[PDB]
C-alpha cells in the first residue's frame, strides 16, 4: 500500500 | 482452475469508477487522479478480481526503476473483508507473480505494509516475501504510520  | 468462482478481468475506463470504489473502501489513504490515471496504461498489470461476477477486490502495480534494478512495485492489492480467505487474493497475486516469471527481466517484487497489517504479512510471508527493511513513519496521516517493506527476489 503506497502513499506516497 | 475448475469450478471457481473466481475470476479476474481487465480495468477499463467503463469499469474504472468500480476500481476506485472499491479502494476506497479497502485502503486507508486515498489515491489522486493520477494513480487511477495511470493504471489504464499498466495493461495486464492493473486487474479487478470477481467473485460470482461481483467486483470484490483488485489489484494495481507499476513498474520501477530503483536500486539500478528492474522492480515489480504492488501498489494496492487487496478485497472486501466479507470475501476474505476465499483464495481471491491468491489469485491476484499469482497472476502477477506470472507475469514477472514470462518476462524473466525482474530482479524483484516488493511493496510496503502498515507494521499492524498482520494478515497481510501472513499473507505474503506465504508466497514468500520477506520483511527487509522498516521504514518509520512512511504514511503520512494514518496510524500507525511505520511500514515493513516486503520483498521477494526472482533473479
Ligand atoms: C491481505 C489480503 C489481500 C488477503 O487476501 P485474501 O483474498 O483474503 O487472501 P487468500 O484468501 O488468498 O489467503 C491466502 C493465504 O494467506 C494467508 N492469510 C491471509 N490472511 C490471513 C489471516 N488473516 N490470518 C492468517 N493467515 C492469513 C493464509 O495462509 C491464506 O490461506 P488460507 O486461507 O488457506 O489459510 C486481505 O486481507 C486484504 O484485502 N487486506 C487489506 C488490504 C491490504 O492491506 N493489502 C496489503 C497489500 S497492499
Amino acid at each position: 500500500m503506497l502513499g506516497p | 482452475m475448475k469450478g471457481s468462482r473466481i475470476e479476474l478481468g481487465d480495468v477499463t475506463p467503463h469499469n474504472i469508477k468500480q476500481l476506485k470504489r472499491l479502494n476506497q473502501v479497502i485502503f486507508p489513504v486515498s489515491y489522486n487522479d493520477k494513480f487511477y490515471k495511470d493504471v489504464l496504461e499498466v495493461g495486464e498489470l492493473a486487474k479487478l478480481a470477481y467473485f460470482n461476477d461481483i467486483a470484490v477486490g483488485a489489484v494495481c502495480c507499476r513498474v520501477d526503476h530503483s536500486q539500478n534494478q528492474k522492480r515489480l512495485y504492488i501498489m494496492t492489492l487487496g478485497c472486501l473483508a466479507p470475501y476474505r480467505r476465499l483464495g481471491i487474493g491468491t489469485k491476484m497475486l499469482n497472476h502477477v507473480l506470472n507475469i514477472c516469471e514470462k518476462d524473466g527481466t525482474f530482479d524483484n517484487i516488493y511493496l510496503h505494509v502498515q507494521i499492524s497489517n498482520e494478515s497481510a504479512i501472513d499473507f505474503y510471508r506465504k508466497f514468500g516475501f520477506e520483511i527487509i527493511e522498516t521504514k518509520k513513519n512512511y504514511y503520512k496521516r494514518i496510524e500507525p504510520a511505520d511500514a515493513h517493506v516486503l520483498q521477494k527476489n526472482l533473479k
